């Protein structure tokens, strides 16, 4: 089959310093803590959601990701990369690529605020779409 | 607990609520101030009664937290801040009416029309046409009729108003423990500060008294040379010996001098330093010069304006025909709201406005990183002085022309050098006496040197000794002329835009050093030195969390204003008037006046 795994943050921004770091930020590969991928076909986005605060500051707040310590640009999975296995998770898991997730506000400071976690066994069973 | 942990809980808990409170005020406030309606004034009013409540209950919680006790310098500073201020020390009854006289003056200056006596259904407002009769025209009985109309049919109808003021501002002032309103004020320059470092509000009088003997000959020869050229505009109206007539100066008060740039420019077969022109013929609207603004900014190293700066600013006035307050400000609505408000028009004038305004927008993104009771410029001048600082650099020939608004063939010669000079000392060095007098008027009137009796005859006795400036026309004491200027009727410190004009050398000199740039500091523009702009950066950042003494010591070699920068940026011009003035009168008799 096909499987999607929308990997999201999301952030809420008030607290004491609005400009130093975001006030909550949660992370999830689609509602989960961990997805492997098991069908023949992949594909992974990233999402990033801020929720309302009555601020235009929000906007100004951005969180993306970074090139980690793995061969692989989050985009180059997408784009029919071949693997055996291939699994994501939230939290740091034994032996992996590390795709780290900065938060900043209108480039200021920069404040890292977690990563997704990347596991392969190359292969040639399993395939990254980027439809 | 320790007490100073248990003052720690009290601020954590104020800079949360706070923070809250302090954007839905903001908020309010801004679209009055984006939409006058009066269910705008009465929102506005509610949200601000919310954080009068908040703000005056935790002053009083806070002073039970004693100061001696607490050693950690950021809890103290915190504290005291707290502590200190409150117009709240009045009488419910009382606090009312002081509230119902600040909005009235506020609003009879903002709704006063003067009327011509041709036609009883012409009447004009200051903002937009009587302050525009009184910037562009040349015709001294047209500039009387404003300049009288204002005074005479708005100026005293704040007078009764004003004595009121005086009266409970005075109160308000001896019940938080201060001498008079004059003194409450002085206390923005007061550090306790470390050793060797803090400074009395009563110094405040003397250094600014010591720094402005120190400007008056520079000033004396100005004034000769601009009314020996006025005669040839004006001849038959100005004595070329007496003081100059008020009216004819280029505000509706002589505030700045700049619009006589016109009529007293040395070199005007020059390419003219006065952009206007050119911003005209290349099509610059708002948006051009704001962008513009910001692109210097970048340059030096400082961020760009942010999303919500560019959505929900007002960069000119609204054409929805709603009515909205045009007096420009530079608006911190904390949670990283940052916006400005500003009728803009193609003008150097507000090109160079807006670099000053943006440069607000700049300290106040800064010490966002400062708890919410640290985060606001160390003194007054400080803000307004780093706003000016960006005007230096960008009023400067070079970067006008590597702006393009002047032509690509241009090069300096020391006649343009002299050009420029004198405009930015009309600008500069004309405000200094205005806002000396002004202000001592007002420190008197509030120590009560000067009864309701002599209001009006110390004014002009002292605006004519100070500053060299006569009334065309007699004023009785049915007038209050001070409060017919803005910042007197809206209830503001005016000696701020005194201490930014001093300090606005100082920071330049050093920025520039930074900058590596050699030769005269009129030919300065700090514009692409990213070091320069770490250098200011690092005093922005960190707000009111030091004494403004101290922060001097950082950019600055000294802890107190130095007029000698300012000295020094002038020197040229002061050589070239010394000369163009031997065989002139220069100093002014305060006895001739037009009637
Ligand atoms: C004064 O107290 C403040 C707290 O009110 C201290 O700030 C803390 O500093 C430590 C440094 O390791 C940080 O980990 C904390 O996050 C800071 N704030 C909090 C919430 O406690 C400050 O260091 C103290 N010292 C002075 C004199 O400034
Ligand atoms: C502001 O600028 C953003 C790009 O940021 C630029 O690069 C970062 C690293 C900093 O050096 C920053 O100062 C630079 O300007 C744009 O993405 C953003 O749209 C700009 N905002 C607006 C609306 O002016
Ligand atoms: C101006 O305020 C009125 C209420 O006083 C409101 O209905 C209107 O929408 C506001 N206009 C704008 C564009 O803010």
């Amino acid at each position: 089959q096909h499987t999607d795994i929308n990997f999201t943050a999301t952030a809420s921004f008030g607290g004491s310093c609005y400009v130093c770091k975001p006030h909550q930020v949660n992370i999830s590969l689609n509602g989960n803590t961990s997805v492997c991928v098991r069908t023949s076909h992949f594909s992974i986005r990233y999402i990033y959601n801020r929720v309302k605060s009555g601020s235009p500051g929000d906007s100004s707040w951005h969180i993306y990701l970074k090139s980690g310590t793995c061969p692989f640009s989050f985009s180059k999975l997408n784009n029919f990369q071949k693997f055996k296995t291939i699994c994501f998770s939230t939290v740091e898991v034994p032996g992996s690529c590390n795709f780290p997730l900065e938060a900043t506000w209108h480039y200021t400071s920069y404040t890292i605020v977690g990563a997704l976690y990347v596991t392969w066994s190359e292969g040639n069973s399993i395939t990254g779409v980027p439809y | 607990s320790t007490t100073e942990d248990l003052a720690k809980t009290f601020l954590e808990k104020f800079n949360s609520e706070a923070e809250e409170l302090s954007h839905q005020s903001s908020l309010a406030s801004w679209s009055y101030n984006t939409n006058i309606t009066d269910e705008n004034v009465q929102k506005m009013n509610e949200a601000g009664a919310r954080w009068s409540a908040f703000y005056e209950e935790q002053c009083k919680l806070a002073k039970t937290y004693p100061l001696e006790e607490i050693q950690n310098l950021t809890v103290k500073r915190q504290l005291q801040a707290l502590q200190q201020s409150g117009s709240s020390v009045l009488s419910a009854d009382k606090s009312k009416r002081l509230n119902e006289i600040l909005n009235t003056m506020s609003t009879i200056y903002s709704t006063g029309k003067v009327c011509n006596p041709s036609n009883p259904q012409e009447c004009l407002l200051l903002e937009p046409g009587l302050d525009a009769i009184m910037e562009n025209s040349k015709d001294y009985n047209q500039r009387l009729w404003a300049w009288e109309g204002w005074r005479s049919e708005v100026g005293k109808q704040l007078r009764p108003l004003y004595e009121e003021y005086v009266v409970l501002k005075n109160e308000m002032a001896r019940a938080n423990n201060y001498e008079d309103y004059g003194d409450y004020w002085r206390g923005d320059y007061e550090a306790e500060g470390p050793s060797g470092y803090d400074y009395s509000r009563d110094q405040l009088i003397e250094d600014v008294e010591r720094t402005f003997a120190e400007i008056k000959p520079l000033y004396e020869h100005l004034h000769a040379y601009v009314r020996a050229k006025l005669m040839d505009t004006y001849p038959s109206h100005i004595n070329p010996t007496g003081c100059l007539p008020a009216h004819l100066l280029g505000d509706m008060w002589g505030r700045f001098w700049t619009n006589l740039y016109s009529l007293t420019v040395p070199f005007g077969q020059k390419p003219n330093i006065d952009v206007t022109d050119a911003m005209v013929d290349q099509s610059w609207d708002a948006k051009r010069i704001f962008e513009e603004a910001e692109k210097f900014f970048v340059s030096v190293g400082l961020p760009n304006m942010t999303q919500g700066f560019w959505e929900n600013s007002m960069l000119t006035e609204p054409g929805d025909g709603r009515k909205v307050v045009c007096h420009p400000t530079a608006w911190d609505l904390g949670k990283g709201d940052f916006r400005i408000k500003m009728c803009t028009k193609v003008t150097m004038d507000d090109f160079l406005t807006a670099h000053h305004e943006m440069g607000h927008i700049q300290y106040d993104m800064a010490y966002a990183v400062q708890p919410y009771l640290l985060r606001n410029g160390a003194n007054e001048g400080f803000h307004e002085a780093v706003g000016e600082i960006m005007s230096l650099s960008a009023a400067t020939p070079n970067h006008l022309k590597a702006i393009g608004l002047l032509p690509p063939d241009f090069y300096e010669d020391s006649e343009t050098e002299i050009n420029f000079l004198l405009k930015q000392a009309l600008t500069i060095v004309g405000t200094l006496p205005f806002t000396y007098m002004l202000e001592k008027w007002r420190w008197m009137v509030f120590k009560g040197e000067i009864p309701k009796e002599e209001w009006m005859k110390k004014w002009w006795e002292m605006k004519r000794e100070i500053v060299g400036v006569v009334e065309p026309v007699p004023h009785d004491e049915t007038y209050c002329d001070p409060a017919a200027l803005f910042h007197v009727a809206n209830d503001y410190s005016f000696i701020r835009y005194y201490t930014r004009t001093i300090y606005q050398f100082q920071f330049q000199e050093a920025l520039c050093q930074t900058a590596k740039h050699e030769g005269p500091l009129h030919k300065c523009d700090i514009s692409n030195s990213t070091e320069a702009g770490q250098k200011l950066l690092q005093m922005l950042s960190l707000g009111k969390s030091e004494p403004w003494t101290l922060a001097l010591e950082r950019i600055v070699g000294v802890k107190n204003m130095d007029v000698r920068p300012l000295l020094n940026y002038f020197e040229p011009l002061f050589t070239w008037l010394k000369d163009q003035n031997k065989n002139s009168f220069v100093g002014w008799s305060t006895n001739w006046s037009p009637y």
